[PDB]
């Protein structure tokens, strides 16, 4: 079954394919459980596929704030941020002075340390055999280390790896030729744990239920602590960091997609997207671990609309760079469907007599009231002595008003008409406001009562010294407009002693 | 041009732009002025006033839904326009909300301030409950609006509140927070200060719920720990919240919990329906809409369904609607109304105000 809500159409995924993600699957399951326990939607930016084993080792720290030095995508330092930025990706290598200064200033400001780089056996096997990023290790008998070169970046630079034991673990320390001499290779490390920084779990967005939106970022700080607590890494080796760096003037699909979203479990139920609307995994690619994989801006827009429709929203107190491109990303484009549908329903649901002054002709007064096209009926009724209709619109309701009906409108009792209304020309009406005894108003506002879906209309009655001025709006005409018109006519009549 | 929508809440101001599905600004309806009148800023609004409470005398100019101090209210509106929304009021038609049964002198003063102080090109005053009904996609029904300082039952016929049938209950969220502080203090803890009131408000909003059968739930709480929840206080200590989870919102149904001799929200709902025409009562019973922050408790719609069913004729079709966004439905309903083409006909223009004066609000807004 196809999903449809207003202009949102989601076709069912026929034969879903597995999507490679950089975040270890063990951590995807942790985040899926956090989204359920905390009743929130969490989105995490892609983690580079090649950094998976570094994160899975749980040996390293992760990229904190105020680190503008670039990571490397080659050699034994792949996945790490080298202190010497000539070892970083191509963009840093062509801007050495700028990036070397960022690396040194991160250390000088206490936001990083210069750390040694140790790799585990899994990593040496990945770089040599899985990715073929390094040439096979060759023992250099004079140093006791293994020489290798990169198969990308600068292929003329030899690297030297040494078998070392660091806290009962058999690791490989990376060395290089610094000014022609063997030296330990340095990477940017966390200032508290002193461990090298890998990529972190950078939050793309967090969407909360209403019972978490408002004045009382504290909530996001609390959620980040729950995430790090559930990830269970050693203190100092956190994958999620408090705060966030600038939005940056950059783009590239690999930076924001494929994003991993984690949602409360009710989304996976057969009534996940509504009542008989289907499960979220029918329309979005969800893996075995509960990760909802968002691969492009159109899918991100569709997922965000589904979340907003389910009453999960990004907080006002939080700052996000949620967008990248623009397939309907503005506030007007992402309005909740409950808001738009209610607006549509409300718009639909809302729709012998004495001689008059200036000569003669009470019909002219009715013509005046009827001129602007807002009213369907109008009347001037004498209420003193024997009540009678002085003038009214022919073939409508007010023309048939009786003395008994006038008696109810002007009567001493101001509460019996609240039992079940009153009538005007036989038409049943409910009393909305009784200001008949309020100085400067002397009016009553009513609304007709009808059956099934037949339209109902607002009515105002204003009392002068000798008359009642009555007006009935057309369908959709607001009671305030009719009351104002009736008041103005009554004021004119009062000025002429009527 | 975009219309502005300002919901003048007894506890919180919710403000923003018509056409948006959420307010941009939510802040306390508080004004602080220096305690010493002798020699940075002559006044503070919202969170800033609360933080400088040691320096200022704090006033709540809309404490029970009705504005009582116009000088403080003008500071709140000035703060809303210039500091929160960052707009020039003279460029925007402005929809203001008002409490049910707002006195005539008050809505005239609100109209005079918008036109003479802020120079808005147009304005309208709508009853808060009516806007919540519109946010639920309805024009007829009965709204139970429970906010910070006041609760009302407001029956509405085709967009028009019926004032003869409105019921007011002088208890809402503020009273529930104070009651929770009192019953936790009864256990030997101490929750009395402003900072402690914020802890207890957080406990209330996170852990409280409405029991389906209060006496049965009390018996369950005294026989087992199944309903207990643990809460970590700012100092690191842990407090167990047990029967207080449901005794706190029980006050809405039993106001005698706080020494009030008023009927409960289910009884005032019935009373309000019965004050309306016989012909509308079935429509009100089938359209009970809950709104306001104090209707957020889990279990409240099921409890209202049970209570109203026990009161009404057994054949009566009863329905309770409690939207997920009910904490902001008054604002949302205002955004809906002010974004419709029909609203251009409803607003009071500066030309109409110059002709008729403040009493134009009686004629145009109801
Ligand atoms: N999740 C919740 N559970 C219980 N009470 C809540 C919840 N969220 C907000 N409240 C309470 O609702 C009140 C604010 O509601 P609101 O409708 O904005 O009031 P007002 O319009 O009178 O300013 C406060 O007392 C607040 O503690
Ligand atoms: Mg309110």
């Amino acid at each position: 079954k196809t999903y449809q809500s207003r202009d949102l159409v989601l076709e069912p995924i026929q034969h879903p394919k597995s999507i490679e993600l950089g975040m270890p699957e063990v951590d995807q399951s942790v985040l899926a459980e956090v989204a359920e326990r905390e009743n929130v939607i969490i989105g995490v930016r892609p983690v580079d596929e090649k950094s998976k084993s570094l994160i899975a080792s749980k040996m390293y720290s992760s990229k904190g704030l105020f680190v503008k030095a670039k990571s490397s995508d080659w050699g034994p330092m792949s996945g790490f941020i080298p202190v010497d930025q000539s070892f970083a990706k191509a963009s840093a290598r062509r801007d050495l002075e700028k990036f070397n200064e960022y690396a040194e200033q991160s250390i000088l400001s206490g936001n990083a340390v210069s750390a040694n780089l140790y790799l585990n056996q899994v990593r040496i096997e990945e770089l040599v055999s899985k990715y073929e990023s390094l040439t096979p290790l060759e023992l250099d008998v004079d140093s006791g280390m293994y020489k290798t070169t990169a198969t990308n970046g600068d292929q003329t630079i030899p690297f030297f790896l040494n078998k070392v034991t660091v806290d009962d673990k058999e690791l490989w320390q990376v060395h290089y030729l610094r000014e022609g001499e063997l030296a330990p290779f340095k990477v940017i490390g966390d200032p508290v744990s002193k461990q090298p920084m890998t990529a972190d779990y950078d939050l793309l967005t967090v969407m909360y239920t209403y019972g978490d939106l408002g004045p009382q970022s504290d909530r996001l700080k609390e959620l980040k602590d729950v995430i790090n607590t559930s990830l269970g890494r050693t203190d100092g080796l956190e994958m999620v960091h408090h705060g966030a760096d600038d939005a940056n003037p950059y783009a590239v699909m690999a930076d924001n997609f494929p994003a991993t979203f984690f949602v409360p479990k009710h989304f996976f139920d057969d009534d996940g997207l509504g009542e008989g609307k289907g499960s979220i995994q029918t329309y979005f690619n969800v893996n075995e671990q509960g990760a909802v994989v968002i691969q492009n801006p159109q899918e991100f827009s569709n997922f965000q609309q589904v979340a907003i429709n389910a009453s999960y929203r990004a907080s006002l107190n939080d700052k996000w760079n949620s967008g990248l491109d623009s397939p309907l990303f503005t506030t007007k484009r992402k309005l909740s469907h409950d808001y738009l549908d209610a607006r549509d329903e409300v718009a639909k649901k809302l729709g012998s007599p004495p001689p008059p002054p200036g000569g003669a002709g009470w019909n002219a007064y009715i013509d005046n009231l009827m001129a602007d096209g807002t009213c369907q009926d109008a009347a001037i009724v004498g209420y003193k002595d024997s009540p009678s209709v002085w003038a009214a619109v022919p073939g409508k309701t007010f023309v048939n008003i009786t003395p008994a009906e006038v008696g109810v409108l002007v009567g001493k009792d101001r509460s019996s008409f609240y039992v079940n209304g009153l009538t005007l020309g036989g038409q049943k009406c409910s009393v909305i406001r009784d200001s008949l005894l309020q100085d400067g108003e002397f009016s009553m506002d009513l609304r007709t009562k009808s059956t099934g879906g037949a339209p109902t209309f607002n009515v105002t009655v204003t009392k002068t010294d000798k008359t009642l001025v009555l007006l009935m709006g057309k369908e959709g005409v607001h009671g305030g407009l009719i009351n104002k018109k009736c008041y103005e006519m009554a004021s004119h009549l009062r000025r002429s002693q009527y | 041009t975009t219309a502005l929508v300002c919901d003048n809440g007894s506890g919180l101001v919710k403000a923003g732009f018509a056409g948006d599905d959420a307010p941009r600004a939510v802040f306390p309806s508080i004004v602080g002025r220096p305690r010493h009148q002798g020699v940075q800023k002559d006044s503070y609004v919202g969170d800033e006033a609360q933080s400088k409470r040691g320096i200022l005398t704090l006033k709540y100019p809309i404490e029970h839904g009705i504005i009582t101090n116009w000088d403080d209210m003008e500071k709140i509106w000035h703060h809303t326009f210039y500091n929160e929304l960052r707009v020039a009021p003279e460029e925007h038609p402005t929809l203001l909300t008002e409490a049910p049964l707002n006195p005539k002198a008050n809505r005239e003063k609100m109209t005079q301030i918008m036109f003479e102080t802020f120079n808005v090109p147009a304005m309208y005053v709508a009853i808060q409950a009516v806007l919540s009904l519109y946010a639920s996609g309805r024009t007829t029904g009965i709204v139970l609006d429970s906010g910070d300082g006041v609760t009302h039952n407001v029956p509405i016929y085709e967009g028009y509140a019926l004032p003869h049938a409105i019921m007011r209950l002088d208890l809402a969220g503020r009273d529930l927070t104070d009651y929770l502080m009192k019953i936790l203090t009864e256990r030997g803890y101490s929750f009395v200060t402003t900072a402690e009131r914020e802890i207890v408000r957080d406990i209330k909003e996170k852990l409280c719920y409405v029991a389906l059968d209060f006496e049965n739930e009390m018996a369950t709480a005294a026989s087992s720990s199944s309903l207990e929840k643990s809460y970590e206080l700012p100092d690191g200590q842990v407090i167990t919240i047990g029967n207080e989870r449901f005794r706190c919102p029980e006050t809405l149904f039993q106001p005698s919990f706080i020494g009030m001799e008023s009927a409960g929200i289910h009884e005032t709902t019935y009373n309000s329906i019965m004050k309306c025409d016989i012909d509308i009562r079935k429509d009100l019973y089938a359209n009970n809409v809950m709104s306001g922050g104090t209707t957020m408790y889990p279990g409240i719609a099921d409890r209202m369904q049970k209570e109203i069913t026990a009161l009404a004729p057994s054949t009566m079709k009863i329905k309770i609607i409690a939207p997920p966004e009910r904490k902001y439905s008054v604002w949302i309903g205002g955004s809906i109304l002010a974004s419709l083409s029909t609203f251009q006909q409803m607003w009071i223009t500066k030309q109409e105000y110059d002709e008729a004066g403040p009493s134009i609000v009686h004629r145009k807004c109801f």
